[PDB]
């Protein structure tokens, strides 16, 4: 994303440090689904 | 009035910058609302 | 009184400058309040 | 007019310095915004 | 230009420091995300 | 007293501004309490 | 002692100014505390 | 010592103000703890 | 050496003033830390 | 070097103060973790 | 050139002072970062 196309004050939020966030974000979504599928099999007879 | 000319230039410049800012805030607020939805769907 | 006329001129010019200044503040203060409220409401919603 | 040439030289030099200055601001402001966003998103995720 | 030389030095120095900083932030953010996971696993 | 006159003017001006402010805060606090109710009704 | 009378006058004037100043602070500080408490309580309620 | 006299006055004044402050904080903290209890009793 | 005696006097006076100053800081810093901790603990409790 | 002597004194003083601070933080952090445990044990 | 020698001496002294200064910053900045991290981690844990 480019703030200030054409002007002396032109800067750009780069992708190299955003690609690292998407990496941690994937992980923290898999961990939070494994811990949901698991815990719903275990409590199948405990009427939730 | 050598001052009127100057004051007018600085207002013009300011208006331009507020425009660029209203853009940046919609990109960032988008992202924040998008992280908050996905996390919710995932955790009771 | 050479002085009286001169002091009068300076005050006149000063008043004009204050006018131009009030204009600029409104443009900047407007923007700042705008951005703040948008961010605040969005966060409270979700 | 010895003065005119001299005033002209000083303005020229000043313009050049403003150029070098704009460059430096972009490097620092870039970095600062970068670090902020990383920290913000990470916290919201978990 | 005795100013060009100086301005160039200070930019070089700044670039070096931003490099060291991008390192430190990944060590600290790592830790924070690691405390937040373990606490969750432990308390409903 | 050329100072008494001046000090009195500035107090008058201040009083006027506090009036306008007590208005703005009731419009914004209204909104905030209204977003917080609707979200609650919607999510357990 | 021309000086003594003059120093005395200046102190008198100064005391008066401090009086006018204390008045203004109370008006502004009152307002600021007022707005803060309203916002704080409202947020804690809901 | 024209300074000792002055320094002593300012300490005296400070002590008086801290007294008034310890009062105000107990009125406000009271209120805050009282809003937080009632809200809890009301919402699971 | 008229100067030596004079420089000596000034240092003596300065030392005394630093003494009075350290006293005042303790009174104010004490109060500030006090109020902060009370507010912090109260909020964490409920 | 009348400056070396001075700079050395100020570093010595600083080191002493950091020592006293590392003490105070362990007393306060203790308290905070102790209020947070007891409240938890009490409320689901 | 009496001036050249003198300007040279002043620069030498200045460089030395910057050295002593860098040392002090590291001691203070170290401490500050230390206290911050301890407080942050403790709060996140519980």
């Amino acid at each position: 994303f480019v703030f200030g196309a054409g002007k002396p004050y032109e800067f750009s939020i780069d992708c190299d440090k955003i690609n690292l966030f998407r990496g941690v974000f994937a992980f923290l979504l898999y961990v939070a689904t494994f811990m949901y599928v698991f815990s719903t099999f275990a409590n199948i007879l405990r009427n939730k | 009035d050598p001052a009127k000319a100057a004051f007018d230039s600085l207002q013009a410049s300011a208006t331009e910058m507020i425009g660029y800012a209203w853009a940046m805030v919609v990109v960032i607020v988008g992202a924040t609302i998008g992280i908050k939805l996905f996390k919710k769907f995932t955790s009771k």
